[PDB]
């Protein structure tokens, strides 16, 4: 459960989060709901249910990586416990939308009256095939069709392996709020909810890009070809994810690393200590990595210096933060920049500060020498910077060796 | 044939009937008029107000499990769940219960408890489960209870549906929508029933009813030895009014009335719903009565006896000096109604560990 709390990650809020007590509670999608053949109705590797199938809150992705759930704790039955404690109502249309006779009458007539509509969305995915695009799974793009149209407050809330296109909603003012919880295991519904009512404040930041368009990302993603040697050439290089949207100059919807709060974090004296080093002593097994500076003494992973900085809590509720460190390595076709830290300060009280910290290996700092063969520490001016996230970056210094 | 006996306030209403003759006998007959034929408003049916005297619309509201068609309101369990608790005091509470939401939803008349009508002549009937046993003595025991436990908590309660009401099918209530009228298509269903067994199985419960103080009664959609229920002078006027010594007002069912003078002569005193339902559950009385008395056909008195067995329960349960709240949904529907609904919960603590 607590993973679940400390991964949901919050994209948008205009407003309408946390919930304060919603007398009237409107819910959306059989994402929010149970599998209607059961929670381990797709077998051994959760991937036998037909394509159709309405399978639930998505707990997990498809595949050899999958496993059995002894229970699954639904949003609805979640939200529900939350809303006779406020003595509130609460309804949820969980059928297909699209194909359920009445599905779009019950949502028109239960949505106008509701304080607030969640909308369940999930994009189910598997070992043995690549999605082939950011579509929503089932039914989702007409239950935000359908619900954009009805309420001025939805919070959407999606369960996905992946990114996915939420292009046609997420400026809608109607939207509200949009949170993504990946695939949260078993305790989904009471990991959430505690989240949407405030008890624990957001504190999950995004793992990869959410680019605007799948167009956007590395070239060639996938090849398809019915060649009898297919081929795939990584010619973007280092280039994937946040280092290509960055050096390409794209802005994403969402950057690596961004996920908002219930409060903000300004961030304050930026300190590099080259007195802070150490030997790595700890590691359980070594590697016979090459480097330029060995000295037969020494390793890659020894942290050679150590970086600081301070967070302090400038809005009105407590709440963590994830602070980022990223650097850039001087050279020739060289990442705009590369994360070489992060430091999850946890439940901040209003007006306090907390001090970041930040331990740089040698590795951390070298390149590859594909001439000598050797991992060597480049010369030049090392950019380093933190802050919240890959594109949020309020503090900046130069180090040059 | 069978005239109809005055009321006089019975044991426990007598301070009640006093108040209400002496306002009725204020009424001009458009008040008359007025107050026994129902008007447009958000409730199932709505007693037209005597505003000049001061008296209100009446908000009549289903059902019997509770308030109808709110929210911020609690689903109860039916009438035949408590009779499968054989529990005297479960069937007290649950009706005492559903009394503080209808009143605090500001319910006048609640369309409630079922009270041997029906009572369970056929395993099939398909609203069987809003009565309680297929037994005069059980079911008379929780309907006295199911009414107290409503009356005491400040709602008149019509007790329903008088009576040999047994099957849904072609009960064929009178509704006279596009151009056909069910009064051309098919008759309701008669019940024919002999003397002995009106007295013994289906009356059982609705004397239990009436000894429990219910203020009025809902006259049934099937008709009895070929005679509507809701016009039946031997059934209203002798066997309830007289036998049982009834005191308070026979409501129609919702197109339970079929015809305007054999219904002022036979016993029912409140036309439902009137106005309501586009006026095509019939109409009979209204601009109709007032026409009936000012033209000799039907006698003031007689409509008066009317508004005293109405007034007796609002003087009664004291809805002059502590009026229930503003009703604020729309129970109706668009496009029938088109009104907005307001909203209030009236959940209490102690409602959903009853339930
Ligand atoms: C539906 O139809 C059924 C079937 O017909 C109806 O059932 C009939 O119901 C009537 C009552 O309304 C009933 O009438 C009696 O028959 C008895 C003989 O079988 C008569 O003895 C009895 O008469 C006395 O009662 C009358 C009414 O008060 C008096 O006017 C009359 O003078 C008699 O009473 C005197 O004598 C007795 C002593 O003998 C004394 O105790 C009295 O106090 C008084 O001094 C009835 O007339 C029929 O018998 C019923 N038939 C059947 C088969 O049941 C039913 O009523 C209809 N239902 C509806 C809603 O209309
Ligand atoms: C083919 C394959 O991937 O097999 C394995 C077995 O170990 C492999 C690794 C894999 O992790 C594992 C266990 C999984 O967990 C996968 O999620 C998994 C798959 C990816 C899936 O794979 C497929 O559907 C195959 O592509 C499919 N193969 C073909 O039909 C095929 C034919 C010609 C050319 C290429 C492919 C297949 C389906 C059903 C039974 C056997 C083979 C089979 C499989 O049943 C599962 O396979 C079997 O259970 C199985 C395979 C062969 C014989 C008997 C049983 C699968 C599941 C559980 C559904
Ligand atoms: C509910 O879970 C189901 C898994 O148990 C899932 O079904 C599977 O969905 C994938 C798509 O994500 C299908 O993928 C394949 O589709 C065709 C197969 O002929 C190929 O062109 C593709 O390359 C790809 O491999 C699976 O076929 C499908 N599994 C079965 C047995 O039908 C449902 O989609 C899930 N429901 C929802 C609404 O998301
Ligand atoms: C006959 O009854 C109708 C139905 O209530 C009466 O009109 C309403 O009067 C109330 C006050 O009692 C007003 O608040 C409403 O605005 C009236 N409604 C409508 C539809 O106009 C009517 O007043 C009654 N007439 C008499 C003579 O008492
Ligand atoms: O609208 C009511 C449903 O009735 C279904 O049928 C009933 C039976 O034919 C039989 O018992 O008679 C009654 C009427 O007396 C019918 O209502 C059937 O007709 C469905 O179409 C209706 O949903
Ligand atoms: C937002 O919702 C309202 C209903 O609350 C609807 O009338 C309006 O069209 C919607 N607007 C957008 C931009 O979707
Ligand atoms: C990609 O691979 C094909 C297959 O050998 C090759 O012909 C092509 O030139 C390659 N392009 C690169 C490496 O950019
Ligand atoms: C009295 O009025 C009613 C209804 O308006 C009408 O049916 C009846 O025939 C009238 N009778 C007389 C004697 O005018
Ligand atoms: C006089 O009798 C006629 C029926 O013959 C009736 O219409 C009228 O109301 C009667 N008057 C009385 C007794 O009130
Ligand atoms: C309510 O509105 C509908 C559609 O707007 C209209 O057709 C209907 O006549 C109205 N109902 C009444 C009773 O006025
Ligand atoms: O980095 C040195 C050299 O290594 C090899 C090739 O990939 C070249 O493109 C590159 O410039
Ligand atoms: O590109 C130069 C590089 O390519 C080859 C390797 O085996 C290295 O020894 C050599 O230095
Ligand atoms: O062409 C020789 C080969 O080794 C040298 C490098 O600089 C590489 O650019 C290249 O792959
Ligand atoms: O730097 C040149 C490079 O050439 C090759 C190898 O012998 C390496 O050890 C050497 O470093
Ligand atoms: O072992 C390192 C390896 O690097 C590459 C070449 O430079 C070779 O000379 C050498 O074998
Ligand atoms: O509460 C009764 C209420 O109903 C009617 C309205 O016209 C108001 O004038 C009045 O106050
Ligand atoms: C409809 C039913 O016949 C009636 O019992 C209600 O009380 C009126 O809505």
């Amino acid at each position: 459960k607590e993973i679940g709390s400390a991964s949901v990650t919050l994209l948008k809020n205009t407003g309408s989060l946390p919930l304060k007590h919603p007398q009237r509670i409107a819910v959306l999608g059989n994402d929010a709901t149970y599998n209607v053949l059961g929670p381990n109705a797709c077998g051994l590797a959760n991937s036998a249910c037909d394509i159709d199938n309405l399978n639930g809150t998505l707990t997990t992705g498809g595949g050899s990586g999958s496993a059995l759930s002894p229970y699954t704790i639904t949003p609805l039955e979640a939200l529900q416990k939350r809303a006779i404690e406020d003595n509130a109502e609460i309804a949820a249309v969980v059928a297909n939308s699209n194909t359920t006779t009445g599905a779009e009458d019950a949502i028109a007539a239960l949505l106008p009256d509701a304080d607030v509509t969640f909308v369940f969305l999930n994009r189910y995915s598997e070992e043995g095939a690549d999605a082939p695009d950011f579509s929503l799974g089932g039914d989702g793009d007409n239950l935000m069709d359908l619900a954009v149209t009805y309420s001025s407050n939805v919070v959407v809330v999606i369960h996905t392996t992946g990114v996915v296109d939420i292009e046609k909603w997420a400026d809608n003012p109607n939207v509200t709020a949009i949170l993504v919880a990946y695939l949260p295991g078993q305790e989904a519904g009471n990991s959430l909810v505690p989240v949407l009512y405030g008890d624990v404040a957001p504190s999950g930041k995004l793992p990869w890009t959410w680019g605007k368009s799948i167009d956007d990302y590395v070239p060639n993603g996938v090849v398809y070809t019915d060649a009898y040697s297919p081929q795939s050439n990584f010619t973007e290089g280092v280039f994937i994810d946040y280092r290509w949207f960055d050096k390409m100059g794209i802005t994403p919807r969402y950057e690596f690393g961004f996920g908002l709060s219930y409060t903000t974090f300004t961030y304050s004296n930026l300190i590099v200590d080259h007195g802070r080093w150490a030997k790595d002593y700890s590691s359980v097994m070594e590697t016979a990595e090459p480097f330029a500076e060995w000295d037969g003494t020494n390793s890659l992973y020894d942290v050679i210096f150590t970086v600081f900085a301070t967070i302090t809590n400038t809005g009105n509720l407590t709440g963590s933060e994830v602070a980022q460190l990223y650097i850039s390595i001087p050279g020739d076709n060289q990442p705009v920049r590369q994360l070489r830290g992060f430091d999850k300060i946890k439940d901040l009280p209003v007006g306090d500060s907390a001090v970041v910290t930040f331990p740089i290996r040698r590795k951390d700092v070298s390149s590859w020498s594909v001439v000598d063969q050797l991992w060597y520490v480049p010369n030049g001016d090392f950019l380093i910077s933190v802050g919240g996230s890959s594109r949020d970056l309020p503090l900046n210094t130069t180090w040059t060796p | 044939q069978w005239p109809a006996p005055l009321a006089n306030g019975g044991k426990s209403w007598a301070s009640a009937f006093k108040k209400a003759k002496a306002t009725v006998t204020e009424m001009t007959v458009e008040e008359l008029a007025n107050i026994t034929s129902g008007v447009i408003g958000l409730c199932s049916g709505v007693t037209g107000a005597v505003t000049r005297l001061g008296i209100p619309e009446f908000c009549l509201q289903d059902g019997p499990i509770g308030p109808r068609g709110v929210h911020g309101s609690s689903q109860f369990p039916a009438g035949l769940t408590v009779a499968a608790t054989w529990d005297r005091t479960l069937m007290y509470a649950r009706a005492r219960g559903m009394g503080q939401e209808f009143h605090d939803q500001g319910v006048h008349l609640a369309l409630a408890p079922v009270t041997g009508g029906p009572l369970g002549r056929t395993p099939l009937n398909g609203r069987g489960w809003e009565g309680t046993f297929a037994d005069p003595y059980a079911c008379g025991e929780a309907s006295y209870l199911s009414v107290k436990g409503l009356t005491d908590a400040g709602v008149a309660t019509v007790s329903k549906h008088w009576i040999a009401y047994e099957q849904e099918t072609s009960r064929n209530l009178y509704i006279d929508i596009d151009g056909v009228s069910q009064a051309d298509i098919q008759l309701p269903i008669s019940s024919n029933v002999d003397d002995l067994t009106m007295h013994e199985l289906y009356m059982w419960s609705f004397a239990e009813a009436v000894r429990a103080g219910t203020n009025h009664i809902m006259c049934s959609y099937n008709r009895i030895n070929n005679t509507h229920s809701c016009s039946n002078a031997k059934g209203l006027n002798q066997l309830l009014k007289t036998e049982l010594n009834f005191q308070g007002g026979v409501v129609s069912d919702w197109g339970g009335q079929w015809d305007s003078v054999p219904a002022a002569e036979n016993g029912l005193d409140v036309a439902m719903p009137g106005k309501g339902f586009l006026g095509a559950l019939g109409d009979f009385w209204g601009a109709t009565l007032v026409e009936l008395i000012n033209n000799g056909t039907v006698s003031e008195d007689l409509v008066r006896d009317k508004a005293v067995r109405i007034l007796t329960g609002y003087y009664y349960l004291g809805q002059d000096t502590n009026p229930p709240p503003p009703f604020v949904y729309n129970t109706i529907g668009a496009p029938t109604l088109n009104a907005t609904s307001g909203y209030r919960n009236v959940r209490k603590p102690g409602t959903a560990e009853l339930i």
